[PDB]
C-alpha cells in the first residue's frame, strides 16, 4: 500500500570513471530497449497471482 | 423451522449479492503489443490503424522490434498528437501507440470514459526522459548530480503533483442477468 | 557495507537491487537504470470475515 | 424516482397460465413449478437489489481545475478584493 | 397488475430504505 | 388457529384485517432485519500517515538499516 514516494529505477554501480560504464550502461539499456529485460522479467518476477 | 431458515438464507444472500455487486466495478482490456492480434493484425476483423506519429523513438523501436507491424501501421495520424485523439474520440482510431507520459497525461486530463490500457503497469520498454547535454561535456558530472539531488526530495515529485494532474483516475453491466437465465432455463 | 566493496578495490561492478541516490551518485558512478520502481508499505492484513 | 431502474428489465422480461402470473406476483411438473418460482424470487431480490445499488450509486483550492486554469470552468471573484490579494502572491 | 405493482413498490422500499440506512446514525 | 398462522405468515371481519397487518409489519420487519445485514456487511496509507509523520508507539515504523530507505529519511526535516 501507499504510493510510491522515491521514484528512482536500479542500478548496476561500478568505480568512478572506469572505462565500461559506457559500454555497460549502452549495453543495458539496448537490452531493456529489446524484448530481452521483458522477457527476462516476466518468467522471473509477476508470474504468480495466487 | 425449515421455512424460518429458508426466509433468513434468502434474506443473507440478498444482502450478500447486493453487497458483492455494490464494490464491484473494473475496467479492462487488451494485454497490449504482447498479444498476437497486436503482433498479427491480419484476422477476421483486422484493427483499424495503430496511431503511431512518426519521427520518434516509439517509431523506431516498433520498426526494430516487429517490421511487420511497423509496415502494417503506416495508416498513422501525421499532423499531431491531439488531431490523433480527437479521430479515436470519434471512433475512426482503433488503438493508439505512443510515448507513456504524453499518453497517461491526457487519459488523466481528457474528459469521457476514455481510458488506457491495463499496459500502464505493464508499459513497454519503459525508458524515462532526460536531459541530453553534448558529448562528454563537463556538465555531466554537475547536472548528474542536481537533478538527481532534486529527485532525492520532495522537488520533483511536488512538482509533477502540481503541473501533470487532472483526475479521472484510469480505472457496469446487466447481460450476464440474461446469461444466467438462459443457462438456468437451458 | 558493501559498497566498501567496491571503494576499497575488493571488487569491480557491483550488481545489485541498488537504489539511486545523493553521496553514492557522488563517490561512484552509475549507468542508466534496468528497472524503475519506489518505496512502498507493506502491512499483514486479514480479509475475510465469517 | 421515475423510470430510474427498468432500462433492461422490460428487454429481458421477454391452470399454467394463472399460475405463472400468480407466482410472478407472489409429478415432475410441480417439480419445474416449483424451481420456476424459485428462479422468479432470484431474478426479484436482483432487481431490488440493482436498484438499490442504483440509489447508492466538488473540492477545495487542491482541485486540478482550480490549479490548472480550464474554458469549461469559470473560476470567478471579487475584483480588487481581498482574494484577488492572495490569489496574485502565489506562483502556480 | 395489483400484484405486480404491489411487489415492485416493496422492491423499491426496501431498496430506498436500506440506501438510507447506508448514510445514517451520526 | 390462529397459533398455526402466526408461524405461516411469519415464515411465509376485523380479525382477517388483524392478521393481513399483522403479516404486513412481519414483512416490513424482516426486509428491515435483511437492509440491517446488508449495511452491516458493507459496513493503511502512504508516507502522509500522521503515525507515520508523528512518531507513535503504537506501531513500530522499522526499515533496513543502513539502506537506501534510511538515507532517503535522513534528509528531510520532520
Ligand atoms: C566498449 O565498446 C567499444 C565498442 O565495441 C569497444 O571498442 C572496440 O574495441 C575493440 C578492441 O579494442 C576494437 O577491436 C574495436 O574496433 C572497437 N570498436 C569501436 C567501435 O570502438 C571498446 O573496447 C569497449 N571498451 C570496454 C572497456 O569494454
Ligand atoms: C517526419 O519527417 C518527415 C521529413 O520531413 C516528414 O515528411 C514531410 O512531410 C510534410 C507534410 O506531409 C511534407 O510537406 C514534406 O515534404 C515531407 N518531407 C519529406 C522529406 O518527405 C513527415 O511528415 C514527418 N512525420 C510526422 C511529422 O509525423
Amino acid at each position: 500500500t501507499g504510493e510510491l514516494f522515491f521514484r528512482s529505477g536500479f542500478g548496476i554501480g561500478m568505480r568512478k570513471d572506469s572505462p565500461w560504464k559506457q559500454n555497460v550502461s549502452l549495453s543495458i539499456l539496448k537490452s531493456h530497449e529489446n524484448g530481452f529485460m521483458e522477457d527476462l522479467d516476466k518468467t522471473w518476477v509477476r508470474y504468480q497471482e495466487c | 423451522v425449515f421455512a424460518f431458515f429458508a426466509v433468513i438464507f434468502l434474506a443473507s444472500y440478498t444482502a450478500n449479492l447486493a453487497a458483492f455487486m455494490i464494490q464491484e466495478e473494473y475496467v479492462d482490456t487488451v494485454s497490449g503489443l504482447s498479444d498476437r492480434k497486436f503482433q498479427r493484425p491480419q484476422e477476421q476483423y483486422p484493427p483499424l490503424k495503430f496511431g503511431t506519429v512518426p519521427n520518434g523513438s516509439t517509431e523506431k523501436n516498433i520498426r526494430s522490434n516487429y517490421p511487420d507491424m511497423h509496415s502494417y501501421m503506416v495508416r498513422y495520424n501525421q499532423p499531431r498528437v491531439e488531431e490523433a485523439l480527437t479521430q479515436l474520440k470519434a471512433g475512426k482510431l482503433d488503438a493508439f501507440i505512443y510515448d507513456a507520459a504524453v499518453l497517461n497525461y491526457m487519459a488523466r486530463k481528457d474528459e469521457g470514459c476514455k481510458l488506457v490500457t491495463i499496459g500502464s503497469g505493464k508499459v513497454f520498454a519503459t525508458t524515462g526522459y532526460g536531459i541530453a547535454l553534448h558529448k562528454g561535456s563537463r556538465w555531466k558530472r554537475p547536472i548528474d548530480l542536481a537533478l538527481l539531488q532534486f529527485l532525492g526530495d520532495d522537488e520533483i515529485e511536488m512538482l509533477e503533483r502540481l503541473w501533470l494532474s487532472g483526475i479521472c483516475h484510469n480505472d457496469m453491466s446487466s447481460k450476464l442477468d440474461i446469461d444466467n437465465m438462459a443457462g438456468v432455463f437451458y | 557495507g558493501m559498497m566498501g566493496e567496491l571503494l576499497s578495490g575488493q571488487a569491480d561492478m557491483i550488481v545489485a537491487p541498488l537504489t539511486i541516490n545523493n553521496e553514492r551518485a557522488q563517490y561512484i558512478e552509475f549507468s542508466k537504470p534496468f528497472k524503475y520502481q519506489g518505496l512502498t508499505i507493506l502491512v499483514k492484513k486479514e480479509i475475510p470475515r465469517s | 424516482t421515475l423510470d430510474s431502474f427498468m432500462q433492461p428489465f422490460q428487454s429481458t422480461l421477454w391452470l399454467t397460465l394463472s399460475s405463472a402470473m400468480w407466482f410472478s406476483w407472489g409429478f415432475s411438473a410441480r417439480i419445474l413449478g416449483m424451481v420456476w418460482a424459485g428462479f422468479a424470487m432470484i431474478i426479484v431480490a436482483s432487481y431490488t437489489a440493482n436498484l438499490a445499488a442504483f440509489l447508492v450509486l466538488i473540492t477545495g483550492i487542491n482541485d486540478p481545475r482550480l490549479r490548472n486554469p480550464s474554458d469549461k470552468f469559470i473560476y470567478a471573484t471579487v475584483k480588487q478584493s481581498s482574494v484577488d490579494i492572495y490569489f496574485r502572491r502565489q506562483v502556480c
